[PDB]
């Protein structure tokens, strides 16, 4: 049955993903965005201020991909 | 019965995932983008269950 629950799952994962990708690019497109890489400080503010921080949101869109 | 209310719980899956699209629909019209405007009404849902009923009701009365 193994065979059969991995297909099920495979095509259950891609539909829960596309379903959180959806709801990430609404989420990106309302917003104003910022970007930095891993040369960044302890903590800092960045050059535009109230800008809201989603890199990691897109590194984990490459990490599933 | 129990099978009655047994029954009816694969709907609950499906179902949640058509509330994940009707957030996502929402978002964009709620223009938090620019600075929102206070105690201004507007809305969408109407629309919506105008799109989800007006097919279906036009050939209901294709059938009559
Ligand atoms: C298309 C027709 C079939 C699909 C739709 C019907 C099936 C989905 C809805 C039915 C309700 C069941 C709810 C889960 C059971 C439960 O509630 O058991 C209760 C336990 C407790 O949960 P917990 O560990 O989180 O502890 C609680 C922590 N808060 O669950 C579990 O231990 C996890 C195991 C989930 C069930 C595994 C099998 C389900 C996938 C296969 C079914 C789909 C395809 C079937 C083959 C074609
Ligand atoms: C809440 C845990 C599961 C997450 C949502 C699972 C996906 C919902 C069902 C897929 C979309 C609808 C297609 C199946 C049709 C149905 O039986 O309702
Ligand atoms: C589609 C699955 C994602 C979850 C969104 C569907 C259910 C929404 C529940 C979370 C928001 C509602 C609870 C917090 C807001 C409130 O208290 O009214
Ligand atoms: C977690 C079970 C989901 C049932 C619907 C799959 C399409």
């Amino acid at each position: 049955p193994g065979f059969h629950l991995n297909n099920l799952f495979i095509q259950l994962s891609l539909q829960m993903f596309m379903l959180t990708l959806v709801n990430l690019s609404s989420l990106a497109h309302e917003s104003i965005m910022c970007i930095y890489d891993r040369n960044k400080p302890k903590t800092d503010v960045l050059v535009p201020i109230g800008c809201y921080n989603f890199q990691p949101a897109v590194d984990w869109v490459r990490r599933y991909t | 019965a129990h099978r009655t209310n047994l029954i009816m719980a694969e709907i609950i899956p499906c179902a949640i995932y058509a509330a994940g699209c009707f957030i996502a629909f929402t978002f964009i019209n709620a223009q938090t983008g620019v600075k929102t405007t206070d105690d201004d009404r507007v809305n969408s849902v109407l629309r919506i269950i105008i799109c989800t009923l007006a097919p279906i009701a036009v050939n209901l009365g294709v059938l009559f």
